[PDB]
Order: structure tokens, then sequence, then C-alpha cells
RNA sequence: GUUUGUGUGUUUUACCGGCUUAUCUGAAAAGGGGCAACAGAGAACCUGGGAUGAUAUUCCAAAAAGAAAUUGCAUGUGGG
RNA sequence: UCCCAACUGCAGACCGUACUCAUCACCGCAUCAGGUCCCCAAGCAUCGAAUGCUCUGGUAACAUAGAGAAAGGUACACUCAGGGAAGUCGGCAAAAUAGAUGCGUAAGUUCGCAAGAAGCAUUGGCUCUGAGGGCAAAGUGGGGGUCCACAGGAGGGCCAGUG
RNA sequence: UGGAAAUGCGAAACACUUGCCAGGUGACCCAUCCAUCCUCCCACGGUGAGCUUUCUUUUCACCAUAAUCCACAUCUCCGGCCUUGCUGGGGCUUGGGCCUCUCGACUUCUCGCGUUACUCGGAGCGGGGGCUCAAGAUUGAAAAAUGCAGCUCACCCUACGUACUGUCCUUUGUUGUGAGUUCGGCGCAUUAAAGCAAAAACCUGGGGUG
């Protein structure tokens, strides 16, 4: 449900950092999915293991 | 891309103090100086390589420039092997 | 002086006289040989020049000209006098047509 | 500008638009409008109305 | 076939709002892209219409919120709309009506007295 | 290049749609059509559009005045009719 | 051909527009004819000045 | 046709969730009848129409 | 001192100009309700991509993808 | 008056998005010769989205098949001698019709047609020819090349040269 | 706020109102050929690939996007200082100015006609706007794109490098647009609205009340 915007405040919030740009889309799936690029102050692969992701 | 046409007035622009990045390109005759900026990339077109590179000299410290160049391969990889 | 040229670097099979146990002569022969003719049997032509040096062949014309006859002209060729092997051409310089040993 | 438009029913070649004043204030140019008791017999009118205030029921055809 | 030669938007009509114009592309390739509305706008007044402005500027409604007012500036009054000779009509023709309407006023003036 | 011995425009219908019929019609054809006159700007040059809906080329002039071929005796002589009329009206 | 002729002065108006509907019911009827007509046309012209 | 509101866009999801084999572990407990994923919409036959 | 030129004062006031509280004035009918176009009417992106397994005029960011276009809104400076 | 421009900084919702779209994804109950709107459309012959082969593409189609050369069939298969509708309710059938060109064309007719009326004639290949257009400078002479013109070039770059 | 004018401009600021704007501002059929753009084929050259054995010029390939300017020189004046000024395409529209066509004529056309003293035509000027271009510039070539090839650790990797080349031009045959309801059709006459420009308006800024 969510608009991209709302997601996008949580985020940055949530993670400490700043996002250069999300595509989205819902598949019927179900889910939407988020494609965000994670700007240059932060890597998205760190950042993975920083949730611990792998 | 705007072009930018005489010596003085593009100086201006490099000092646009947005005007992010110029960038030099050599082809024959010429030598094209192409600077980013918002809206455009107000680009000025030198020939000359003797005015050229005075003003090319002319770079305060600051500028970010590179030149117009080659392959640097454009870095895509698929993730296996 | 007004013309159009080609320059035929026929290096490594001339080099290894591949032409009957030669250094280039044989094909320079025949080379200024096949080109069309008529005037009912016996009668040549005299519109084309040719020169040969020590590692080159030059092929020099007032006339322009199409350069696909070259590419025929050794492809049939060579298929013609059996000296097939291992050579390909490619074009070196906008004026020279270079053959080449390759592997 | 700001005046009152003038084109409706069509009724003889003046072309349109035309300053027509009107009722018997009108002069009797052809299509004007006066009153048809005050137009005067004989006359050739078109567009009677019949009820009064219905602008040419009658003779509404071509 | 030999091209083609595909449709660069859903609606894959003709249509008469709609016109799409070839190019040869960077990749070499022959492309359709879309070519815009008509030249509707900027005709004369008069009488259904129907001829043109003149200086001021002939496009069609999308463009007109662009279209710049210098360029769209050429000018009397009443005809920024207009090119000169109906203008030059409709001064005349007041001007010498109202002489006249006003002479009228005056030949009767002497009447009276 | 060839044109009829008698019928005009007809050759259109061929034969068929009759001889009388084509009498009729052959009748509005020459009125309908022709470039008539203008009033002040007097030339011939009004011309039906619709249904006998004439303006004038070359003075951009538009009279209604109906069927055929615009403006009846009937009307005309109303037209005096009524100016007579009217004129002894005010006369 | 006319026209070019007409600024070529090698036709005068008079007799340019009436090639023109001449031409336009056509009675040159080829090109040749034509030209060869305009020739002895000014002739006549010609001959037109010799005699006056 | 090419576009499709949303409600639409969830008949199929909801559908397709159910188009497949029961959870098998499930089926594994005790006292378990359960013969199949009865109900498995398909489409070379079954579709859903409208 | 003059007269003039220049600059300044949170001067004072008159006067404008603005802007908002604020107060009065102040619109009429096939239109007093609102829908109805996955082709009408019909408002901003182009090409390229050692580019995906399967999507892209959406994926390619700063420099080599780039170059665009528009909106909104800021900001300073500029025009002022 | 400051926003009657400028530039610049800073941010962009929503909702769609695969793929299929048909001789299997639609729709014929059905993996159906039926149906089902839209865009695109080469080369060659030629009248030419024709017919035809073809490029480009795509098919390599698939549509149980093989094995077979008999009867019967079916086949958008033929052929038939002489003969020429006797046949037959009936010329159904099938067959005869042709392009073009030139030549030529009866009645009748509402004048318009009827008309490819009818009917003739011609039609390869080769090898020359003809006719049929566009595009420049009216137009010219004399004198100079025992150089007459300049900004352009080459070669003279072992001389103790110069830049 | 420029120029007799056609018609001008960084901004000549001026928004409500208009029984306001026959205001293509949305808006309109087909229709016609014709004209040409577009695209497209042919073919010339010319390149590059590929072909091609008794014979040949064979085959293919040979590119450029939106997005934006239009300042080069003529001429000014060829650059002393270049200063009037910035003059300067084609080829359809109209207009404008001068002259004023008449013994009639011109006149433009493929087309049906037309025009002219209701001002032709002719010249010169102004502008309209398909188009095309113009120093074509930007874009843009640059790993552009394309094709090669030479080498390369290694070349059977790799990274797919690295390095190199070449990568072009006249020219024939299709179609947007030419704006109308633009050729005919026409007892037929070819949606509408939101949607826009403009005007009129003209109240502000060029003012000391009292």
């Amino acid at each position: 449900r969510a608009n991209k915007t709302e997601i996008k405040k949580a985020i940055r919030k949530l993670y400490q950092v700043k996002t250069v740009k999300v595509n989205t889309l819902i598949r019927p799936d179900g889910l939407k999915k988020a494609y965000i690029r994670l700007s240059a102050s932060y890597d998205a692969l760190d950042t993975a293991n920083k949730m611990g992701l792998v | 891309p705007r072009e930018i046409k005489n010596l003085k007035e593009f100086l201006a622009i490099c000092s646009r103090k947005d005007a992010r990045c110029v960038k030099v390109k050599h082809n024959p005759k010429v030598t094209k100086f192409k600077v980013r900026c918002s809206r455009h990339l107000y680009t000025l077109v030198m020939a000359d390589k003797k005015k050229a590179d005075k003003i090319e000299r002319s770079i305060h410290p600051s500028v970010k420039k590179i030149t117009v160049t080659s392959r640097s391969h454009a870095n895509k990889n698929t993730p296996s092997k | 002086k007004g013309k159009k040229v080609f320059k035929i670097d026929c290096s490594i099979p001339a080099s290894d006289g591949i032409f009957s146990d030669d250094i280039l002569s044989n094909f320079q022969q025949y080379f200024q040989d096949n080109v069309k003719l008529n005037g009912r049997k016996g009668k040549l032509t005299s519109k084309v020049r040719v020169n040969m040096r020590e590692n080159t062949l030059s092929i020099t014309t007032t006339m322009a000209y199409r350069k696909k006859y070259f590419k025929y002209l050794t492809k049939k060729f060579l298929k013609k006098k059996d000296l097939r092997d291992w050579i390909r051409i490619l074009a070196k310089g906008k004026d020279t047509y270079q053959l080449k040993y390759f592997n | 500008y700001r005046r009152v438009k003038e084109l409706m029913v069509a009724p003889e070649g003046m072309f349109t638009g035309q300053s027509m004043l009107c009722g018997v204030k009108a002069p009797l140019a052809i299509g004007n409008v006066l009153p048809l008791g005050q137009i005067t017999e004989g006359c050739i009118v078109c567009n009677v109305e019949a009820k009064v205030g219905d602008r040419g029921t009658l003779a509404r055809a071509s | 076939s030999c091209p083609r030669v595909q449709y660069r938007r859903r609606m894959h009509y003709a249509t008469r709002g709609n016109r799409m114009r070839l190019v040869r592309t960077p990749g070499n390739r022959l492309v359709m892209q879309k070519r815009g509305k008509r030249s509707q706008g900027p005709h004369t007044p008069w009488v259904l219409g129907h001829k043109r402005l003149a200086g001021t500027k002939a496009l069609r409604h999308t463009k007109a919120r662009l279209a710049p007012r210098h360029q769209k500036t050429t000018s009397r009054p009443y005809g920024g709309v207009l090119s000169h000779e109906q203008v030059r009509d409709r001064i005349v023709r007041a001007f010498l009506i109202e002489e006249q309407r006003i002479v009228k006023r005056a030949l009767k003036a002497h009447a009276k007295v | 290049a060839k044109r009829t011995v008698k019928m005009g425009v007809m050759g259109r219908y061929g034969a068929r749609y009759g001889s009388n019929p084509r009498k009729r019609a052959k009748k509005l054809e020459v009125s309908q059509h022709a470039k008539h006159f203008c009033s002040f700007c007097g030339k011939f040059a009004f011309r039906r559009k619709a249904v006998g809906i004439w303006r004038c080329d070359g003075c951009s002039k538009t009279v209604a005045g109906g069927a055929y071929t615009l403006s009846t005796p009937n009307n005309t002589t109303v037209r005096s009719t009524v100016r007579r009329l009217r004129e002894l009206k005010q006369s | 051909l006319l026209r070019k002729y007409r600024e070529e002065k090698k036709i005068d108006r008079h007799i340019y527009r009436e090639l023109y509907m001449k031409a336009k019911g056509n009675v040159f009827r080829n090109k040749r004819n034509l030209m060869e007509h305009i020739h002895k046309v000014k002739n006549e012209k010609k001959k037109a000045r010799q005699l006056a | 046709g090419r576009f499709k509101p949303l409600a639409i866009k969830k008949k199929y999801a909801k559908k397709l969730k159910q188009n497949r084999p029961v959870p098998y572990w499930i089926r594994l407990r005790t006292g378990n009848r359960i013969k199949w994923n009865e109900k498995r919409r398909h489409w070379r036959r079954t579709k859903l129409h409208y």
C-alpha cells in the first residue's frame, strides 16, 4: 500500500541514510518491491551486512 | 547543452557557483570544453591549440575537469566464473 | 600528379617464392594479363599501369576504379593458380590492401 | 465593445448580426421586427407568431 | 517484413492528433517518433475566420503556454490578433460614421432654432 | 475531351434514371451552380454552398436567399412590394 | 519556355500570353515546333520592322 | 487487454497462491484424510473469465 | 555659509506601493448534480548502453551513458 | 515600492508495465480449416499489396506415419481418336472466351448508351535507327606569356648559415 | 516604449469587468490532384567487409537522436579601430511601398479562374509559415555507433583487454505537409467542451493630501 514517499521518509530515518532513487512496483506476487539506490554516502552491500544481510 | 561562445563569458561560467564540472574533448581541429551546469551542459568550443592551452592553463585549482576519454570499460560483469 | 593508387603488400607469400620459385615477377606478369578484352581474337588494351619493386607491387591509374575487382582478382585467382594456402587479405590503409598469415 | 447579439432564425439575405432595432420602433427593413398589426395589411412578413412570445411558429418552414 | 516497423506508444493508430515521423538513428536504425499537432490557430478574424496573422505567432493550442508574448506582440488594439487592413477598416468606419452622426444632430440643430 | 450533345452533367447517370427526370434535373443544375451576380461588388461570383447558401467570392458576402438559384421572383417582387408598400407607407 | 523567353525579351508579352493560351489550347505539338515557331514569328516582327 | 485494475490485480494474486500443491508438511500429521489441493485453478483449462 | 554632489539615521512625517489580518460593498441558467472517451478533445525525454536468465522511451550514477524536458518549491544574487 | 524577468538551489504522486494476442495462449464445448478490430510491409517480372518466385524475416511448419503401387473412390488431376449436345428436364459439368495493340464494331436507345457490340489484324528473339529532355556560358575580337599576377606550393636543408 | 508602412523589442510590466473577442485559440468531412517533405528504392562514386577455381566489377555493409542557436562571409570596412549597420538562403503566404496596367492588357497557372484602376502587374519592400539550411554550430562522437584488424599477459585466458586502423558521397523511384468545407460530393454542407492567445480595460509606477 505504501506510496513512495512514505517509504522514503521511513528508511532514511530508519537506516541513517539517504537514497538517490526508488523505483517501485508491486508485482501480483503481492508485494511492493522497492528498488532503492542508496547514495554514495552508503553502500547497499555494506549496508546489507549491517543488517547482516548476507 | 547550451553552447557558450566568448571566452570571457565562459570564464564567468567556470565560476558560475554551481557549474559543476568541465571536461575537455579533443578532436581534430579542436577541443571542446564542456561545462556542466544546471539546465545544461554549457559548452565552449575551442579549436586553437595555442589559445587552448593558455585558457586551459587558466583553470582555477578547484577546476573539475576530465578530458574525454577512451575505453573505460563500462564495467558490467555476470557473477559466475 | 593526378591518379588513384593502391599498394599491394604481397610480402609473406612472395618471400616464400610461392609464384614458382620467384620474387614476384611471375605474379606481376599474370596480374597485368586477365583484364577483359575484345576487338576480335588477338587485340590487347593499354590504360592501366603496373610497377613491381623489390617487395611491393604498386598499381597506379589515371582513371578511377572499383576496389571490387582486386578482391575477385585475387579470390578467383588464388583459386585459379592453386595459391590459396593460408593467406587472408584485409584493407590496411585506404590505399594499401594487405595479405596475412595468422595463427 | 459591449452590445446585444443579433442572429437567430433564417429569413432573406442581409448578411448577419445586423442592428435591427425593433418592435414598432423598428423602421421596416426586411426582417425587421414590428408588430404584425402595425405592419400594414398586404405586407409580407415572415414568421409570424401565433402564440405571441413564440418568435415565429407559423411559416416556420422553408 | 523488411522493415518493420514497430510502435513507440501503445495507441497504435494513425489518428488526427497523432502523427509520428521517421528518423535514422545513431544506432542507425529507422524509427518512428511522434510528430505532433498541426497549425491550428492564429487565423484571422472576420467571417468564419478565415485568414491568418502576421508578426505575432501562429501555432496550436498546447503551444501557447509556452509561446512568448514578445513573440506575440506586434500590435495595434483589437488587432494583436490583426495585420493592418481589417483594422484600418474598422477604425475608419467608426470614425466617419460618428462624424455623420454628429453632423446629423447638428443638421437638425439649426432647423430647431 | 468530348462534351455530349444534349445533357451536360447528366452523363453521370448514363441512361439510368430516365429522360423526364433528366429534364427536371437539368433545369436545376443550371440554376444552382451557376455563378451569379454580386450585389454591391457586382460581378457574378455568388456561389451556392450547402443548400443555396451563397457567399460572394470577392466581396465575401453571404446572402441567404435560398433554393436553387437565390432570390425568387416572388421575393423580388415582394421586394418591390415592400418597396412600394412601405414606401407608400412612408409616402 | 515562354516565361524565360519573356524575360529574355525573346518573347514580348502579348505574344507571350498568346502562346500561353495557345499552349493552353496547345498547338505547339512539340517543343521543337514551338521554338521554331517562335523564331519565325520573330521574323515576322523583324519583317514588320524592316517594312516599317 | 493492456490495463486491468488493482482489484483485478488482487484476484489473480489471491488465486495463484492457491493454485499449487497443498503445504505438505501439513499432510503428514495424525489423521490426515486429505486427498489433494482440490480447488487448484489452471489455464489451458480454466480461464478465470471476465 | 552657500549652492551642489555623496553617504548614513531603526529620525520624523507626509505620500506611494505592498501584504495580511479586518470591515462594508459585491453573480444567473441546456444547465441549481455529478459521472460518462483503455482511440475524440488530449498539456514534460531523446538517443545510446563490453546493456537481463526472463523488464525497461522506467534499469545505467557521479565522471563515459549522456544529453534532455517539466513541475513544485525554495534560496541568494542578479535584473531590483 | 522590491518580484512587472534571470539564474540558480532544493524536491517530484497515483495508478499500468511479463508474456500471449491467435492454423495452440482470444473465441468458437475443443490444442477447432470457423470467427475475431488496429500499426508495419522488400526485390524482381508486371497493369499491378494481382498472379508468380524471391529477399529480408520466419518457417524449416506441423497438421500420426510408414510401407506400398491394386480394386473402389476421392483429387481445386490430366489426356483423349473421330465426332460434336444426338446426350440431358436442363449444356450442369466441363470445356471453347482472353493481355495489350492496332484495326474494326449491327440493331435499338429515354441520346446518355448499347460496345471488349459484332469482327478483323498484330504480338519472339536478335541488330541497328528514329522521335520524344534537362543542365551551363548573349557574345565577341585584339594585345601578353621574350612570365605578363599577389598572399599558394616544390626542390634546392655538407654551409663557417639563420629562425 | 522602434520603422510611412507591411511591421519592432530582456522586460514597452498592468491582473477583475466586458448581453468581450464570426478570437482556425479546441474545431474537425471527404475531396482533388499537384507540389514537395518525410521515409523509401535505385544507382554513381568511394571505403570497408565478405564472395567469387575454366569467366566476370559479386554480395553485403557503409550510420547520427532528441534537444538548442543561427553571429560566417558578402556588405558595413576584408580585420589602423573596425566602429553605419550587423545587409545577406531557398521557395510557398500574405502584406506593404513606388510607379499606376485602359490602344485593354497583364496573369498565374495541370486542373477547373482569375485579376486588374475595388490597383493589376512590375519593381521594391514588410511579414506569414510546410520546409530546408546556412559558414551548419551546439548536440557529436568521445569506448558515439558500426566494422575490422594488429597485437597482447593472453589469445583456448583474462580482463574480454590493449592497441590500431576504416567507418564516405553525389545522384534515381515511394509518402507527412501544403490548413479549411483545398478542386468533387452536396434537396447531404462535415461533434462539443474543458482547453489557449488577444483585446478592450485600465485602475499602478513617473505626484506635495488634508
